[PDB]
């Protein structure tokens, strides 16, 4: 996996344009938000359990059939698996927020995720909904902490959804 | 979306978008704010549209699975009505019937024949939903919503 | 649990006609739970549990 | 493809000899079971769409597969699953009439796994659907003919895994 | 990079990034602009660096394939010198030897042994380039740049 | 086999077998016992049919590669006669000429041209074998035997 | 008829009828007396079959256009039942579902959708007619009639 | 295509009524004649090549039609004439088995005269060869079956005229 | 193929929900940027030939690629390289108009590496040419629209590497 | 095909002349009527099946044309008539939206009389059905749009004459 | 015109116009006044555009068949310029390049090669004509006119 700086530096040699003006501008823009990325990751790590618990409770509110008999969140075994996987998603999204690059998600979260979920019958719609709920809760916590320009926080979660959701149109 | 249709029309001829495609794109981009407003209206009024349309639909067509005393069948019919309102909202947002066609129109006859739901009843329900949705918007706002409802009704026949 | 009657293909409805188908000591300091103040959601949770 | 008679003929032909008495006995068994096979084929033809409807209701409806984001979500994917089930039922009837699973291997199973993996179709769900279809057919036809058709339904299920 | 190393260390233990690791990452993100300025200085002066260093290297190491009358060998050697100067600049941008190691340190001995180019000559050339670069950098910037030259030299020594 | 033919015909139209095809299938499986009896008759009498047919064929066509003094050629001709009798028995069993056509008729002219065996001589030998086989059988049972012998002869001519 | 079907099968390969087609032809012409008797039975009992089947159908599906107080609609439905019995008699005489297929199966869905007659109601009515018709026939005489009734029902669904 | 049974069925169906007793008697006559029709079809299938060669030998050979400049000169035109005679014999057999001339009018005679006139094929020679083929078939299969096939041979000749 | 609106609709549809305020804000951003996107599409269409000419001149001409033994040698290969650059420019314009890179994933990058390796087309030279084209387009349409087009140019280049 | 704008353009082009003021006035008339034409097309598309059902009920049903021996007898011919009426409705909608009758002449009435005469389709019954369809559409859409569609319906009826 | 394109696109799928096509049709007919105004401007100023473009083009290309001392050749070139302006006006009226393409673009290279008029010169003349014509249009009116001039120039080269 790579972070933003590593990918940009390697692309500098790959593309043959070296350290031109556009690369310098993108590097400066990225470095301007680095402290905010670290702060966002700190907030996510300090409130991980609360975020996951809130998101899973809201998911079971919006999908009451999940916890009913025959549902996928039926029994504490599957409930614990739900919580565990949502923690996985939150952890790797925090990693991607720090790195500024989505390669960590590609290599350690999304590679083979669809195969696993098809094998185990894990529904993807509720998975995307839970990721979006976690994203909303993280945004609420960041607004509470006083952060202002936190658009990049949307990038991992949304991206993950786009990678796991099926094609409808 | 209409943008995808324009791009695919240009790509079919292996050419950059012609002035007609560009004009369509610019008109759609201009109307985007009104489209968002109409979609918000549809989203916030979905439940009352479903309820009033279901009342009118059961008054007009009492011999339906949704009106056979089965709570689950009624719930499923009302969920389908909400889903089709959502698809029409998607189409209003996208400026084309592509979302509605891809999600709820292609294979609609096969799906509802497998479920043994009469198609004429679904057409009548769509008509009632269209009548109840058009009353909540202005005429120009209703111009496209009526077209999408008519698209569903035509696909069901 | 509610039985799912009238599923498609079950023959519950013949043709396209759907109208005629019808017709030990407690622990120290234990406090009980007030049903009314506990709420319908939590009460349903508890009973199903 | 290849049916029971052709299978016995080829088994004798690779050795370059006439049908031995055991092959003749097997051929007589197939000839005697032909009447039951024809009756089962008639019954399945009459109620094919009903069989598929009952299969979908028994194994797929009101699960997370048909919920939004599921693989049987949207009308086109629902219709595609129904089309695949129709193919399975028709070819199971063909194989039952033929007395051999050769047509199933040739036409249905040779590449279905990779196709489903590429499309994202849940193979476990479709195996459960095929087993539910076997149950529906055995309820419609009977025990003996239901078991005979279930042989080929089980072959389809094994080939899907 | 150090960001990637910290993320991998946290991932191995199935834990979020600890406050100390976050502090380290924040410090390097703060120093990123200074590292970018240093790398820009390296890039803008790479041609003079390569010219002076190559002249010094052919003075001190004359019995080398680039200094043998073959135009192609000399051109390839100069291209390689410019390549390594640019790679050191990019790895200065990143702030750790990881990009330079991944592009031109892992397997460098095998690559230049297959090419039949002596690695000691390469060490001499990198030494000359390092001296020329240090001539045009402040001590504070040299503290950032020199260890990558040393990493390359260590990776090139048989 | 006629069962394979019916199934493939139904499959080409993507439909279950029609009532007429089911009647054909039932009538075929009804007559399996007679087909097995005829195949057993052909299997038991294969050697004497080959011997008598070879005698008649060499009397009628003396200028043939079989009786050119080559023992291997004579043995190969006898084996070919036995093989074609076996294929006709297979076709009788299957109710169709598909076994005979797929084992010994498609490409028969190419094979025997490569072997440099005159095709007219093979036709004459097949006719002699057909006469011998029809001798040792009732006409009703010999109907298909003669039909398949004629099928071989037509494929060779 | 089956004769035309087997002739067309032979012609598709541009060859004279093979022994399989000849056997089909012989088995068809040997059952001519039985087929004529079955057709006469169907013609004689057509009215009672129609009345009993319509009674059972209206018991099973009370809400259908054929009993809504419209005399003309009831007459048309009973006329359709008689017509389908006649077509099944044609099919029995011909030995194939071809006459029924040409006269009342190709485009049956389109015709009855133009008339706004539910297809599943017609399937139920044909089921009741099959039950009435098979109860005045021999056990062996009911096979073909049952197959043709199934063919009608399958074409409707 | 249409055969005797389908013709009777259509005659009854155009009036919306079951087969009247006269139609049933004609149907019984066809059913009774079916055995002889099948026997004739088997004989003609067995002797098709012989029938065609005898027809050519007794009708077209050693005339001006095979001399240079004739329509049966060159090997390709001779082969085309032989193929046409084979078509005539095979479709006459089809018509005899069906008991109706509809197959002849649909597959053979529909535009045959126009095609022959366009190509320069002599119509009179073709009619003479059809008569010769009828005589050869009558010799082969006997009197009753001979005239039964001659009905359709005469239909072909009339269609060519 | 999906554009910005279709992507947002898909993300909302797998959850079975109307567009949330965040996706609605993204949609409003796309609508606001639509005018600039149309202007950039017009500008690139007007100068497509000149853009490709400058790209070839500044990245491929007078190198060993156009020399004999190079992959741009002979007129057919030169024309094919120019055609490929036209493809990249046109599809980058399509992706910029749509506001989404899915068109490049489904129509440009799928199997491109295998095809180029099979033909012997230099991958690195293609990446450098795409970079040169991005620079030319940025110089032509400005810094902001240039960066927006460069997003998709970089998507193509990263797919090639 | 040809629409109103193309008709005026071709009329002016055959003279090498620009659009004269009368043609520009007619073009303004078409442009002003465009919104009404779109409304009529949407309305007719929404109720196409209902329109054809009403047409058949009020012009063809319970007449001698559906009795045995009639041309609408048998389900195949009934379906053929229904799809013919569907074609008439759809292409009349096409012509109404285009503003020109050229599409009807080149797609519908291109040897249609000869085909109907060869098949035995009753021309008078078809004309009556077209008139009934025009009346049904007029009741559906209104008076002005009713006569607008009736223009092309009458064009079809005249072409059938 | 563009209306014909929409109708043919709908007919290709044998379906009524979709909501996207109806939206395109309405957007097109909404701009009829502007299209007629642009065509009027082009028609009124045709000779001035021809004269100015001819002056500029003869400045740019001195050795051309038009500017070679032959009065008939000059008249023919100026008539060609007028005709192309007329075709561009047609295309503006029709909302698509179809009139221009069908009248003066299909086979333009073959015609002008037969006349021995170098195509590069015609492209330069079209460039001068476009520069003269766009000066009379407002900013909102020049998009289609410039696009159609570019269409002619691309067809020539
Ligand atoms: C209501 C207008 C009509 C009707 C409804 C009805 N629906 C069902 C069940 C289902 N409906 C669907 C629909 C969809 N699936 C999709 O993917 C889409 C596209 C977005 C749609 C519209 C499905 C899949 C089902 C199956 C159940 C499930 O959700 O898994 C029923 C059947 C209820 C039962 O179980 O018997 C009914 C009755 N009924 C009426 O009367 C109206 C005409
Ligand atoms: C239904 C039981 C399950 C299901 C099925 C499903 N299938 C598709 C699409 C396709 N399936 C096939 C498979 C076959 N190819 C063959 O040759 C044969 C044998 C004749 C079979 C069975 C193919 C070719 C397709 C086409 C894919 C396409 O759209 O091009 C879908 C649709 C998938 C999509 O992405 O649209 C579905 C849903 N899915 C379930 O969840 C059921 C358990
Ligand atoms: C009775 C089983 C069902 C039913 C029938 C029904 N039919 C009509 C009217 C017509 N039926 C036909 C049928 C045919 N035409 C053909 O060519 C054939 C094949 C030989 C058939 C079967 C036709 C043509 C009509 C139209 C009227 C006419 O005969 O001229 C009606 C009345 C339609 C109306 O709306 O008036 C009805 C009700 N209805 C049921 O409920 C039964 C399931
Ligand atoms: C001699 C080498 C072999 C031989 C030949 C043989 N031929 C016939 C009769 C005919 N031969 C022809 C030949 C041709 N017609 C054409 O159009 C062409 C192409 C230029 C050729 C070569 C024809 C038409 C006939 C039929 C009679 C006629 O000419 O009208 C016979 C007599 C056949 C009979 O039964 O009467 C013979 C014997 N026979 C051999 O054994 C030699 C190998
Ligand atoms: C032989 C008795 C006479 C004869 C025949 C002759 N015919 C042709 C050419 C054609 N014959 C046909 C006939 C058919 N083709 C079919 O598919 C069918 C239905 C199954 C029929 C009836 C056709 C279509 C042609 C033209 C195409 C072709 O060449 O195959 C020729 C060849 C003429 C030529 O100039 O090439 C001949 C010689 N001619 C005689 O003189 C005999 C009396
Ligand atoms: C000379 C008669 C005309 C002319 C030519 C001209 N050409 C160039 C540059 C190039 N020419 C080529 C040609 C070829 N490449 C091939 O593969 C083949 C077939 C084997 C040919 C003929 C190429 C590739 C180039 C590009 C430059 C390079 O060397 O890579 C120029 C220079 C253009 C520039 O500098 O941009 C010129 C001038 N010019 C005239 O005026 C004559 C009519
Ligand atoms: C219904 C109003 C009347 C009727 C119709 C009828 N038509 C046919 C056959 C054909 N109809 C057409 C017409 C078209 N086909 C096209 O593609 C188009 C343009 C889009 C048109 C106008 C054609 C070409 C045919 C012949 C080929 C075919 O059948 O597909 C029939 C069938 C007749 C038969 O004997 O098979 C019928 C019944 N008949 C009436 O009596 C009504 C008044």
């Amino acid at each position: 996996m790579q972070d933003k700086l590593t990918s940009v530096a390697k692309n500098c040699d790959l593309t043959g344009s070296s350290l031109n003006r556009e690369v310098v501008e993108t590097l400066k823009e990225f470095l301007a938000d680095g402290e905010k990325r670290v702060q966002v990751a700190g907030v996510i790590g300090s409130n991980a359990a609360e975020i996951v618990k809130t998101a899973v409770s809201l998911l079971f509110q919006e999908y009451p059939e999940l916890v009913s008999p025959g549902g996928n969140a039926y029994t504490t075994r599957r409930y614990n698996m739900y919580v565990r996987d949502m923690n996985y998603f939150l952890r790797y999204c925090s990693y991607a927020i720090v790195a500024g690059d989505a390669s960590v998600l590609d290599e350690r979260l999304l590679a083979g995720l669809r195969d696993t979920f098809n094998s185990l019958g894990i529904p993807l719609g509720p998975t995307a909904r839970s990721i979006q709920l976690m994203k909303n809760i993280v945004k609420e916590k960041l607004v509470t902490a006083g952060m202002t320009n936190i658009t990049f926080v949307d990038e991992p979660f949304d991206y993950v959804v786009r990678e796991i959701s099926e094609t409808e149109i | 979306s209409i943008v995808t249709e324009l791009i695919l029309n240009a790509d079919s001829e292996s050419r950059y978008p012609a002035p007609k495609e560009i004009q369509v794109y610019q008109n759609f981009v201009k109307t985007g704010e009104q489209r968002i407003r109409i979609a918000k209206i549809l989203a916030e009024n979905e439940q009352r549209i479903v309820q009033n349309g279901s009342a009118r639909f059961w008054e007009r067509v009492p011999n339906t699975p949704s009106n056979s005393g089965n709570e689950r069948k009624t719930a499923s019919c009302q969920r389908d009505q909400g889903w089709y309102i959502r698809l029409i909202a998607y189409s209003v947002l996208a400026g084309s019937e592509k979302p509605l066609e891809e999600i709820g129109t292609i294979g609609i006859k096969e799906m509802y024949n497998n479920l043994e739901i009469p198609l004429r009843n679904i057409v009548e329900c769509m008509r009632c939903l269209k009548e109840e949705a058009l009353s909540l918007m202005s005429e120009e706002d209703a111009l496209e919503v009526s077209a999408y409802f008519d698209y569903v009704m035509r696909s069901l026949s | 649990p509610k039985e799912k009657i009238g599923l498609p293909g079950s023959g519950y409805y013949v043709g396209e006609d759907f109208l005629t188908a019808a017709r030990d000591p407690l622990p120290g300091g234990f406090r009980f739970i007030n049903v009314s103040r506990y709420g319908a959601v939590r009460m349903k949770r508890s009973m199903r549990d | 493809m290849q049916d029971a008679i052709t299978a016995l003929i080829n088994s004798s032909d690779v050795q370059g000899r006439y049908l031995d008495p055991s092959s003749l006995d097997k051929l007589q068994n197939y000839f005697q079971s032909g009447d039951m096979r024809a009756k089962t084929a008639i019954a399945v033809s009459a109620n094919a769409k009903n069989i598929v409807t009952k299969t979908v209701a028994k194994s797929l409806l009101y699960t997370d597969i048909t919920a939004p984001g599921g693989n049987m979500y949207t009308c086109r994917r629902y219709a595609a699953c129904v089309r695949d089930l129709d193919y399975f039922l028709r070819y199971a009837t063909y194989a039952m009439l033929a007395g051999d699973t050769s047509i199933l291997d040739e036409r249905i199973l040779n590449g279905l796994r990779e196709t489903y993996n590429s499309l994202g179709v849940p193979i476990g769900a479709t195996i459960r659907s095929v087993q539910a279809m076997k149950e529906v057919v055995t309820s419609l036809v009977g025990a003996d003919a239901g078991r005979e058709m279930g042989v080929y339904f089980d072959h389809i299920a094994a080939g899907l895994s | 990079s150090i960001i990637t190393k910290a993320i991998a260390s946290a991932d191995r233990e199935a834990r979020y990034l600890s406050p100390g690791e976050l502090r380290t990452i924040r410090d390097f993100y703060n120093g990123g602009e200074n590292r970018l300025r240093i790398a820009t200085t390296l890039i803008e002066n790479r041609k003079e660096i390569v010219e002076r260093g190559s002249l010094k290297f052919w003075e001190c190491c004359p019995d080398t394939p680039s200094n043998s009358g073959n135009r192609t060998y000399r051109a390839s050697c100069l291209r390689d010198q410019d390549w390594y100067i640019r790679l050191i600049a990019y790895t200065v941008i990143v702030g750790d030897v990881e990009p330079l190691k991944d592009i031109g340190i892992v397997g460098v001995k095998e690559m230049y042994e297959s090419l039949e180019i002596p690695l000691r000559n390469w060490v001499e050339c990198i030494r000359c380039l390092k001296e020329v670069t240090l001539d045009l950098l402040s001590r504070e910037d040299a503290a950032e740049v020199t260890p990558y030259f040393d990493c390359l030299i260590q990776g090139m020594i048989p």
